[PDB]
RNA sequence: CGCAAGACGGACCAGAGCGAAAGCAUUUGCCAAGAAUGUUUUCAUUAAUCAAGAACGAAAGUCGGAGGUUCGAAGACGAUCAGAUACCGUCGUAGUUCCGACCAUAAACGAUGCCGACUGGCGAUGCGGCGGCGUUAUUCCCAUGACCCGCCGGGCAGCUUCCGGGAAACCAAAGUCUUUGGGUUCCGGGGGGAGUAUGGUUGCAAAGCUGAAACUUAAAGGAAUUGACGGAAGGGCACCACC
């Protein structure tokens, strides 16, 4: 609870995550990730903790809300699994956006056309995520972020274990986050559920 | 082997608030070590401490806040002549106005605030600030 | 300065190792320092087998090899360019490779 | 080889494109006299070698969109191309099969759900 | 920082890391703290009115930022059972 | 190490994974059992690990063998631990 | 094809083992010995590190035998070169090998004293113990056994890391060093003269240990950076290069 009830956890929600195989988790755990692990699967492979996976995602919904002004948090992937996800989640909240190759120099250096003073990084995998991870921390901004068992935890404040691995996992959590977003300090109300359809989010590619 | 164990009690709590660390379990501990503890606590720079009774020679938990920059342990433990506590706190202490220089003298281990006011003197155990 | 943390080839927990002899200058050189290149290769070659096939009895038969593992000191496996050098930072990768297994169309 | 276009040209190539794609055409000699038109080209032979170099790209631009260049109807085409969705997919069809422990993992979630249990062997590493 | 007659001296009295309770000083840019909305209880409706937290450079290089806050918002809310 | 444990009350799971030496007040992790054989009726204490042949009190059986560890109890034995 | 002699233990063989270090790979037996582990065994401070003293100590050399297969410090030869006493070929020496004595030195390098604590991630591997309604191998079930996975010690190491160190190269120790203080031992104070002179000592000898000065001289030296340049490696480009 907390704040103080219809908040927790909800039949629904841990239904669309566990179809989506979030918990599912790495093999190799990590040490500063191992809070979230619930138990280890037979054949290796960690369940991670729904729960647990649910309240800081709501945590971090929270912290993108109060930032005044939703444009300036930037929302990133240069993962493919995140692209589209991203894109959507900076069209429904403010939030700008930054796929693809980060483009180095683009926190630090004005002159640069990508220069962006955000006010909030949200990162979709800190291992590929690394070079806006690292630019965060050369000028004072937070970080949400990514994290499968295994992530680097350096200069991330806050944590969302996933699976990222991949398939809707990722879409999911950008989704329920954008959901979560505009619940609190915005304006869907009746942290009741969703018109839009979470596969809205999610990666596209190929073709034949 | 070993010739002192405060030393090894102080060094540790150094690394510990070094790291970032919120806690300490020092082994083995001794009055001498408790005294010292007892001194850094009445002033702030640690927490509360658990001494746990193994049966051997004990091991201490130390809660440490953050006030401390650095608690030493001075060895040998030199004679000091009540000017030479003057000349002590000078060579090791940040400035005049603080930190403590801690000796045990005959009438019992103390902060050498404590030392001058009691008007006793004795040989040198340590120090923080 | 030192170039090469594991100095010459590993040893590491010995101070001591028996040396071989290099295949072509004789040389001498610890066994643990020294590049060793297996060669396994047929009795026949490229071209023979085809008259070696046809000339012999015996319905295939089905063909020898020749087994020999090589020692070179670090001048011979230079030279003759076994191995090459390696810049300030290539030269921390113990593995190896090429991407095909070159044993008839290779190079 | 010999003619190998330098940034001078190419990039007005890129350029014009970018501001002029509904203009533009598959034939040299018209563009040759849309740069007359929507460009200020100091010598006849830079401004020929440049109508030819973003004809070169527009003969390529309509066979496939080119790897830097982007034009409002590029931008309008991909937008409705990227809109795709069936009967969908998962299904995933009658029943989740699961690996079980996947199966402990909805048993022990509290999490109703379809079923089927094959998850059995170990299980090397490399 | 008093002076003589119970003055304030000198410029300024930098923030304390909300983890270690170390000086955040003052030209380490690479440390930053992170305000999380209040609401308004029942649930959503962002109300203000930060619960706020800075977390030093050290702590974040160091692999933690994160957990700090967890520490952090559970202890004062929200959070449980962490 | 993340500036995250209760030194002074650690997880009985993780201190039970520790070096005898290392627990954090120490102890052992050994034990005692009592031991069978149908033929007899009354029962001999024996030492988890044992170094000595261990015999039953009367016929001259066996009752485990020695090891590097744990005494490897013979055959068709049975085993209550068990104390405090 | 057989046999003799003397030599040596290939492949298997590793950033693998053991040993204080020097060093140590055929089988098998005997002889004592050494670490790790396990251990609710035993003692109650037994202990850390060390002038003096002492054990061991690759190679060559030296003393006397055995022995000399192999190869070969010297020599004599054939070539090469302007010169070649060399490299290169050949003949071939003491010697290599072994036994009983000497000798006490090797970039005897991890060029890194030894002992104790503390500070950081992951996966290997030798080894011990521990745990699994995991695999495979069997009999009627087994006791087996080898594995997979995890846990814990203590090995040699590796890998990645703005903790921290350092002049850097680098370094989880070379960290915890101006915020300079855990124990102890040793050596150095610009470079040459010099490991030289001289006395002592040890040595059969060859030599070893201890070890100056006069004089000489303003850099000796380290590390990184960059060119230039190479009969170093991949590179190219041109009939001022070849084809």
């Amino acid at each position: 609870s907390g704040a103080l009830d219809v908040l927790q956890m909800k039949e629904e929600d841990v239904l669309k995550f566990l179809a989506a195989g979030t918990h599912l988790g790495g093999t190799n755990l990590d040490f500063q990730m191992e809070q979230y692990i619930y138990k280890r699967k037979s054949d290796g492979i960690y369940i991670i903790n729904l729960k647990r996976t649910w309240e800081k995602l709501l945590l971090a919904a929270r912290a993108i809300v109060a930032i005044e002004n939703p444009a300036d948090v930037s929302v990133i992937s240069s993962r493919n699994t995140g692209q589209r996800a991203v894109l959507k989640f900076a069209a429904a909240t403010g939030a700008t956006p930054i796929a693809g190759r980060f483009t180095p120099g683009t926190f630090t250096n004005q002159i640069q056309a990508a220069f962006r003073e955000p006010r909030l990084l949200v990162v979709t995998d800190p291992r590929a995520d690394h070079q806006p991870l690292t630019e965060a921390s050369y000028v004072n901004l937070p970080t949400i972020a990514l994290c499968n068992t295994d992530s680097p935890l350096r200069y991330v404040d806050i944590a969302i274990p996933c699976n990222n691995k991949g398939a809707h996992s990722v879409g999911l959590m950008w989704w329920m986050l954008a959901r979560e977003v505009l619940r609190m300090r915005g304006t869907i109300s009746r942290e009741h559920p969703w018109e839009v359809m979470p596969d809205l989010y999610f990666y596209r590619d190929p073709e034949e | 082997v070993r010739m002192n164990v405060l030393a090894d009690a102080l060094k540790s709590i150094n690394n510990a608030e070094k790291r970032g660390k919120r806690q300490v379990l020092i082994r083995p501990c001794s009055k001498v070590i408790v005294r010292f503890l007892t001194v850094m606590m009445k002033h702030g720079y640690i927490g509360e401490f658990e001494i746990i009774d193994d049966h051997r020679a004990g091991k201490i938990v130390v809660n440490l806040t953050g006030r401390l920059n650095k608690c030493g342990v001075i060895s040998p433990r030199f004679d000091v002549q009540l000017k030479d506590l003057e000349k002590w706190q000078n060579n090791l202490l940040p400035s005049r106005q603080f930190g403590f220089i801690v000796l045990t003298t005959s009438a019992g281990i103390m902060d050498h605030e404590e030392a001058r006011r009691k008007h006793t003197g004795g040989k040198i155990l340590g120090f923080f600030f | 300065t030192k170039k090469r943390r594991n100095n010459g080839r590993a040893k590491k927990g010995r101070g001591h190792v028996q040396p071989i002899r290099c295949t072509n200058c004789a040389c001498c050189v610890p066994k643990d320092k020294a590049i060793k290149k297996f060669v396994i290769r047929n009795i026949v070659e490229a071209a023979a087998v085809r008259d070696i096939s046809e000339v012999s009895v015996f319905d295939a038969y089905v063909l020898p090899k020749l087994y020999v593992k090589l020692h070179y000191c670090v001048s011979c496996a230079i030279h003759s360019k076994v191995v090459r050098n390696r810049s300030r930072e290539a030269r921390k990768d113990r593995t190896p490779p090429p991407r095909f297994r070159p044993a008839g169309a290779a190079p | 080889m010999g003619r190998v276009r330098t940034k001078t040209v190419k990039k007005a190539a890129r350029v014009i494109i970018e501001k002029y794609y509904t203009r533009l055409g598959n034939d040299f000699h018209t563009n040759k006299r849309v740069c007359e038109e929507i460009a200020i080209i100091p010598s006849k032979k830079l401004r020929n070698k440049i109508a030819g170099y973003v004809t070169h790209l527009m003969k390529r631009i309509q066979r496939g969109p080119v790897r830097g260049i982007s034009i409002k109807l590029q931008e309008e085409e991909r937008e409705r191309r990227d809109n795709y969705v069936p009967e969908v997919s998962a299904l995933d069809q009658e029943i989740i099969e699961v690996d079980p422990d996947t199966k402990e993992m909805l048993k022990l979630l509290d999490f109703g759900s379809l079923s089927n249990l094959q998850v059995t062997q170990p299980t090397v590493g490399m | 920082m008093q002076s003589n007659a119970g003055e304030f001296v000198d410029l300024y009295v930098p923030r304390k890391c909300s983890a270690s309770n170390r000086i955040i000083g003052a030209k380490d840019h690479a440390s930053i703290p992170m305000n999380v909305a209040e609401v308004d209880k029942v649930t959503g409706r962002f109300n203000g009115q930060s619960k706020t937290y800075a977390i030093c450079g050290a702590i974040r290089r160091m692999g933690e930022s994160d957990d700090s806050i967890l520490r952090l918002a559970k202890s004062h809310g929200i959070v449980s059972q962490n | 190490m993340p500036l995250a444990k209760d030194l002074l009350h650690p997880s009985p799971e993780e201190e039970k994974r520790k070096h005898k030496k290392k627990r954090l007040v120490q102890s052992p992790n050994s034990y005692f059992m009592d031991v069978k054989c149908p033929g007899c009726y009354k029962i001999t204490t024996v030492f988890s690990h044992a170094q000595t042949v261990v015999l039953c009190v009367g016929c001259s059986t066996v009752l485990c063998q020695p090891t590097g560890g744990k005494a490897r109890l013979t055959e068709g034995c049975s085993f209550r631990r068990k104390q405090h």
